[PDB]
């Protein structure tokens, strides 16, 4: 038994790689977390053989730690691999970009001597750049996850696009809610206030999931951002607020300056 | 019918260039219902479905 | 005319969309970008009308502004636009990240009143998280390119993964050079250890072209940077120097602790 | 050569039966000796004889 953990990118069918799409083919059985029934209908035809991980979330609003369910994703995946299934595990997107459940079964799956790799996928970071036409490169990137923003000590710079995922719990602790309250958000702003000014303009991205939809870019000042509908596949950018300062001090030891900048 | 069609839009670049220049003639000619076009012409998702968080960061 | 600027990944033939190969079989013509001839022969095989793009660049010890260089690659790219040609840009990885023709062509096309738009690839960076088996979410991500973090003022929070692009023309400013020089990368070194110490660290990647090619994934101190042999396809990672700590600060306003952390 | 990367790179099954024997897949492919020895010592160079980022 082995293991591939593929993405399928964002756009129903034709937004996941040739390869990964024919690793999907050939699977023993696929494990499949996708963002809906026309993404699933879409999998089942591709190879019939599908668990779908969505059934390990909290169901009939049960508390449940998320921790628990990726775990309980993570042990299914191995019972298949140790089974001796050829088995593929399917995410929505970048398999292994803001996603544990892909490298832990890999992780897990190396240390009990079974073949495991990750295929590269599309994300909804690689959706964005193109939907806002942003090159990254222009003057740098930046990502957090919202909570562990809000958590633990991150200084951003202002002058790169910061993006916040899983802006829609930022500051749930408890890891059991869908999502936050318009308190934590406004935690959010002050804290973000060090940085970024009130009126300053961000975007809430939504990148879309059918090819008849179109992609939500809602732009509203960082004020707002408590009162914003906002969903689980929200994510905030947050535009630089900032010039560009020379650091004269490289320059200097480059000997060189501004001017000279070709 | 509705799911066919959309599997197949997203894959098929000829298509998408189709379904961009004329989509009612396009989704017409593929068998939608008004309903069904209508709520696409609105971005209803909800409706045409009718018809995400895998990490954290408490460390 | 139309143009859409797809990506064709890194890996030849295989890590490309569906969505975006199927663009390329269908483009009235092709302008190309791609690592080797491998690929160039499977795009011609395609789509046999193909113009690479990779003319442009110098030929012949000639010294030309990299600047000059785009400039033409979108006048052509927009050239075939105009004559009314149903246009695709095939680049490779991400048609956006870090790639500054196709967001010049695609602007210039829009305002032109022509139709354009960029479909999202696999880029350098979906490929080193794979590979590395990094999430970027796990403690964060920042990316900058290796000149410009040293030309202007950035602030890395040495929490996150830190990612240097084209980290082998780092501090070439004329930008006619396809290489930097021992001293330059000396003076990264010294500038990033207000952050790094000499001995952290820090890994070399380069994503394989080739399904038969295995990644370049080489560790060293960062002290020994300025000696290391870097292409152009290389970039740099900088895990990070210091661990999580909790932001007692902002869970006060929440009125929790790090023990309510679920 | 040019053909067998092609459809390697694209076809799981044929990547998967590469990744448990290289040599064999590579033989069954009329890949040469030093074709071959190319590849397992990595050497892309002999297998075969991008910035568009500024400031
Ligand atoms: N369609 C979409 N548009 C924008 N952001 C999205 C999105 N789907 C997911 N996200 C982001 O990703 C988070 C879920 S984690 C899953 C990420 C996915 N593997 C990827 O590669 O993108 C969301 O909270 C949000 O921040
Ligand atoms: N195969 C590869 N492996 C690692 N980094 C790569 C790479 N190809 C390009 N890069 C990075 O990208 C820079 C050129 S900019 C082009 C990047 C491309 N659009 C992408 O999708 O990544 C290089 O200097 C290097 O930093
Ligand atoms: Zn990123």
């Amino acid at each position: 038994g082995s293991l591939v953990c593929v993405g399928t990118g964002l756009q129903l069918a034709g937004q996941i790689s040739v390869l990964s799409r024919s690793y999907i083919e050939h699977a023993d059985i696929v494990f499949s977390l996708l963002p809906d029934g026309f993404s699933q209908r879409w999998l089942t035809k591709l190879n019939p053989n599908v668990i779908n991980l969505q059934q390990f979330y909290a169901q009939n609003g049960e508390v449940k730690n998320r921790r628990d369910t990726y775990e309980q994703m993570v042990n299914a995946i191995l019972d298949a691999v140790r089974a001796g299934k050829k088995t593929v595990c399917a995410l929505y997107g970048h398999p292994g970009v803001f996603a544990c459940v892909s490298h832990m079964a890999i992780t897990r799956a190396k240390a009990e001597g079974f073949s495991a790799k990750m295929e590269p996928g599309i994300s909804a970071e690689a959706c964005l750049w193109a939907d806002l036409g942003i090159d990254p490169g222009n003057s740098g990137h930046q990502s957090f996850e919202a909570s562990q923003f809000m958590f633990f000590n991150h200084v951003p710079d202002p002058t790169t696009h910061l993006l916040l995922w899983q802006i829609a719990i930022a500051g749930e602790h408890t890891l059991t809610q869908f999502h936050t309250s318009s308190d934590r958000l406004q935690i959010l702003v002050e804290q973000l206030n060090q940085w970024y000014p009130l009126d300053h303009e961000v975007v809430i991205y939504e990148a879309a999931n059918l090819p008849i939809q179109a992609p939500r870019i809602e732009r509203l000042p960082l004020a707002n951002l408590p009162q914003a509908h906002l969903m689980p596949i929200s994510t905030l950018l947050i535009p630089p607020a900032k010039k560009l300062e020379y650091n004269y001090a490289i320059l200097a030891k480059l000997g060189i300056g501004p001017e000279d900048l070709g | 019918g509705l799911s066919d069609f959309f599997t197949q839009l997203g894959q098929d670049a000829q298509l998408m260039e189709d379904y961009k220049q004329n989509p009612e003639a396009v989704m017409r000619a593929h068998g939608l219902t008004d309903e069904q076009i209508n709520a696409v012409m609105t971005g209803d998702m909800e409706k045409l479905k009718t018809l995400d968080v895998i990490s954290h960061g408490n460390g």
